[PDB]
């Protein structure tokens, strides 16, 4: 008798071990860039007479 | 035969990995390894 939960099940004679060994990995990553340009640039020349 | 069969236990239900506590264990990459005490040796007995 083999047992995960409380469900009951029977070992293939060629299995060693089927256990659930039950682990649990999360891995998240959350990336921002930003990058910005701004340029002005500006002539003014007169005469009069 | 079932006249010579008998209840060893009222239940065959063991603490629900107990599987893992056998385990051989590899200290040097750090992981378990596979099945090497028999976890589950119930031995005629009813230890609940």
């Amino acid at each position: 008798p083999h047992y995960i939960l409380n469900t009951r099940f029977r070992k293939p004679y060629n299995v060693e071990s089927y256990t659930p060994q039950t682990q649990g990995k999360y891995e998240f990553i959350l990336k921002e860039y930003e990058s910005y340009s701004d340029f002005e640039r500006n002539v003014t020349e007169k005469m009069a007479s | 035969e079932d006249s010579e069969r008998r209840p060893s236990c009222d239940i065959d239900k063991p603490p629900p990995n107990i599987e893992l506590t056998g385990n051989g264990y590899n200290e040097l990459t750090g992981q378990f390894r596979n099945r090497v005490i028999n976890t589950k040796s119930f031995g005629g007995q009813c230890r609940k």
